[PDB]
């Protein structure tokens, strides 16, 4: 796990996050393992009031 | 009965900290009016820029350290509290940081922006001992105005915040000094006059002059519901 | 008898306001009556605000 | 039955369980007011059932 | 940044002589600087027939 800072599916995570919090919204990923990764990241290190629905 | 009307006569300027301001003429009895009453907006109020919030990697708490590092977190938080910094545009602005090596870590080691100029190129941030480490951080500069400290931050806000974000006490008022002066005012036509000089002392991120100007709109600005 | 035990240690930056306790060496003691603005506060004809 | 703690109420949740990271504890410098949680303790009430 | 803009509530009239006026809002430490200043005025500077 490394890729967390690098590609822009993480910088437009803000951008697009960082204003459209207000509304809800429904994000599908690749598999769970990818997305354990995300709830990591975004839930902390960006800062949001993020929860986990894998399989 | 005729009102004079003052104004501006000279800008004494001594440092980019330091100014006093002559002004002439105002009749009897109207030294002690304005001058106390600029004074009492010109501490209290007043806008301007300075550190509100602190992001670094390897962090988590301020109550912790890290190594090659003489200093402390929260020393480095207060060091960086009473930092001097300008802004042109916007409003609230992110700055970053970059230093590594042996010896001090003054302001002018930040990526000097379009919008930001710094006024003290060698004011005290933080110190590095070991040369096999260094200091990486995301620093939040805001205009505001008075004192909103990080307490009173941490209850008007429900979205919560993440972790290394930590606060810094706001000092959003700039000046840090000021009197008033009143001599007798020779004019070339009448003897019984006065003159005001306002002597202040600040950390250069207001100008002398503006914070006059400003200073005296707002005042005016509260006479509008009497004219 | 009791299965696990875990101490977290706790911080705070509890501030200055009324109703503490200062005191002065000599046992002069007292209450914080309100922490006037600075402009309130009186000063020297060398500015300096008290 | 013994105690335990990780993250299991019936009650309390998901709302205090980003305080908590996971499987335990309060992570190290986690900003909390009066009425969170921290370390996540639950006892068992008896009833036992077959 | 916007500042509040103080205003006149109600006019007390008690006598043809004696008067107080009321008025909202003003902010923190600006009671003593407008007060002082209008009363300043309203003695040595207001042009009566005498």
């Amino acid at each position: 796990a490394t890729w967390w800072n690098f590609d822009p599916r993480v910088e437009w995570l803000m951008g697009y996050l960082t204003s459209h919090r207000s509304q809800k919204v429904l994000v599908i990923c690749a598999k769970a393992a990818t997305a354990l990764q995300l709830e990591q990241v975004l839930r902390e290190r960006e800062g949001i009031r993020a929860a986990v629905f894998h399989e | 009965t005729e009102f004079l009307k003052p104004r501006l006569v000279d800008i004494e300027q001594v440092s980019s900290t330091h100014a006093k301001v002559t002004l002439e003429p105002l009749e009897r009895g109207f030294g002690h009016t304005l001058g106390n009453a600029l004074r009492r907006i010109l501490l209290s109020s007043m806008p301007g820029c300075a550190v509100t919030e602190v992001e670094i990697d390897g962090v988590l708490h301020e109550y912790s350290t890290k190594e090659g590092v003489q200093e402390d977190i929260l020393e480095i938080l207060l060091n960086l509290k009473g930092l001097a910094v300008r802004v042109q545009g916007k409003d609230e602005v992110i700055l970053t940081l970059n230093k590594s090596g042996i010896g001090p870590v003054t302001a002018a080691d930040i990526t000097h922006d379009g919008d930001v100029e710094i006024v003290k190129p060698q004011h005290v941030i933080c110190h590095l001992t070991d040369e096999n480490a260094s200091i990486s951080m995301r620093i939040k500069v805001q205009r505001g105005r008075g004192y909103v400290p990080a307490s009173t931050r941490i209850h008007s806000e429900e979205d919560e915040r993440p972790i290394g974000r930590l606060l810094v006490d706001a000092c959003y008022s700039p000046v840090e000094r000021i009197a008033y002066n009143v001599e007798a005012a020779r004019v070339e036509q009448r003897t019984d006059l006065d003159k005001l000089v306002i002597e202040m002392e600040t950390n250069g991120t207001i100008d002398p002059e503006e914070a006059i100007r400003r200073a005296a709109t707002i005042l005016a600005e509260q006479l509008e519901a009497f004219v | 008898g009791v299965l696990k035990i875990v101490k977290v240690y706790l911080a705070v930056k509890r501030r200055i306001q009324p109703g503490d306790k200062m005191a002065g060496r000599h046992g002069n003691k007292g209450v914080i009556s309100k922490i006037n603005p600075i402009e309130d506060m009186p000063y020297d004809e060398n500015g300096t605000p008290v | 039955g013994p105690e335990e703690i990780t993250a299991d109420i019936p009650n309390v949740g998901e709302a205090a369980l980003s305080k908590l990271d996971e499987s335990g504890i309060v992570y190290i410098g986690a900003e909390v007011t009066g009425g969170d949680i921290l370390v996540g303790k639950v006892t068992p009430k008896g009833e036992t059932q077959l």
